[PDB]
């Protein structure tokens, strides 16, 4: 697969640290961590331009991100609240293209 | 050359304002540092510029960028130890013919066998002009240059007492200041600018390339943090 996500399926709960992994194949500069709701489809939370880039996207509050290397993209909750439930997709772009991984979900309890 | 004043500091709440992420430049200093001990650069890409056979994580040359051609000059061909700040988004390093690597600024000493006793620096530290505490940074180099100095300081600072965080920093401006045996002194504002949106590393990381050396015995180090 272009992108891969782990894990697939999380159940957290309140104050939980939780990190969410997003791998790519394709050798991208670009990679973005969006979540899906109904009524707003996806919202970006955070995106990178390159290894040790991180940048805002329109909601980022209460979450983190890193960027280690070209393919890793991390969300990383520090402290799980239950407004994070949700299924996150994460997607590599290079101009023009964009591809997505498959979403997780997660609940917090 | 001479000391700021409050009001001439970058802000953290002024980057965070402008929708900055202040973890950009935490990673450059929580992150290892490029190393290399007696190496010589295999090619240029531009004249001012070397590109060393070094190994970085998963990179396998480094290219550092100086100030200006003479300098550059001035390592070119020689054994030299490298130790610096690697940025890798906006790095341009194009391949012996396919673009992006692992760049720096600076970073160059000249190596040397006779080199060998670690020494200790302690690095003065004061907070709103009231509070100090010291800890100690060591270098093997008799000339070093402030680009390791700066990085060995910053990297204590930021794990230890949250000089940056991934959205901004226990504290609200501060400078890093060096004092040479000679009794002159010059220092770096710590702050990202506010219009350094998003984060461009070698935008900040440039004030290496001048690629400044010194004596690591005699050499005296002061920050200087304000909380907001």
């Amino acid at each position: 697969a272009a992108v891969t996500q782990s894990p697939r399926n999380k159940v957290a709960v309140t104050g939980e640290k939780v990190t969410l992994s997003c791998q790519q194949t394709n050798n991208h500069n670009n990679m973005y961590w969006y979540r899906q709701d109904t009524g707003h489809g996806l919202r970006l939370i955070h995106y990178s331009y390159g290894a040790g880039s991180t940048e805002k996207g329109d909601i980022p509050d209460g979450y983190k991100a890193s960027r280690p290397s070209q393919e890793q993209f991390s969300l990383i909750l520090e402290s799980a609240t239950p407004s994070q439930t949700s299924v996150y997709f994460c997607a590599s772009g290079g101009g023009g293209t964009l591809y997505f991984g498959a979403g997780t979900r997660l609940s917090v309890l | 050359q001479p000391d700021p004043k409050l009001d001439e500091l970058n802000k953290v709440s002024d980057y965070k304002s402008n929708k900055g992420t202040m973890g950009n430049v935490m990673n450059l200093y929580m992150s290892p540092p490029v190393e290399g001990r007696g190496v010589i650069n295999s090619r240029q890409f531009l004249s001012h510029d070397l590109i060393f056979p070094i190994e970085y994580k998963s990179y396998n040359e480094v290219k550092t960028e100086l100030e200006n051609t003479e300098l550059a000059n001035n390592y070119k061909g020689k054994k030299v130890d490298i130790f610096g700040v690697p940025y890798f988004y906006t790095c341009i390093i194009p391949k012996s013919e396919n673009f992006g690597g692992c760049c720096m600024y600076g970073g160059l000493t000249f190596n040397s066998s006779e080199n060998e006793r670690d020494k200790l620096i302690t690095v003065q530290v004061t907070i709103d002009n009231r509070q100090s505490l010291g800890f100690t940074i060591t270098t093997n180099k008799n000339m070093v240059t402030i680009q390791e100095l700066d990085y060995k300081a910053r990297h204590w600072l930021t794990k230890e007492k949250k000089l940056y965080e991934f959205d901004g920093s226990a504290f609200e401006s501060g400078y890093i200041k060096f004092t040479e045996k000679n009794n002159t002194s010059f220092w770096f504002d710590l702050f990202p600018k506010k219009e350094l949106v998003p984060f461009v590393p070698y935008k900040f990381l440039n004030i290496y390339g001048d690629n400044k050396v010194v004596d690591s015995k005699s050499i005296k180090m002061e920050v200087f943090l304000n909380t907001h």
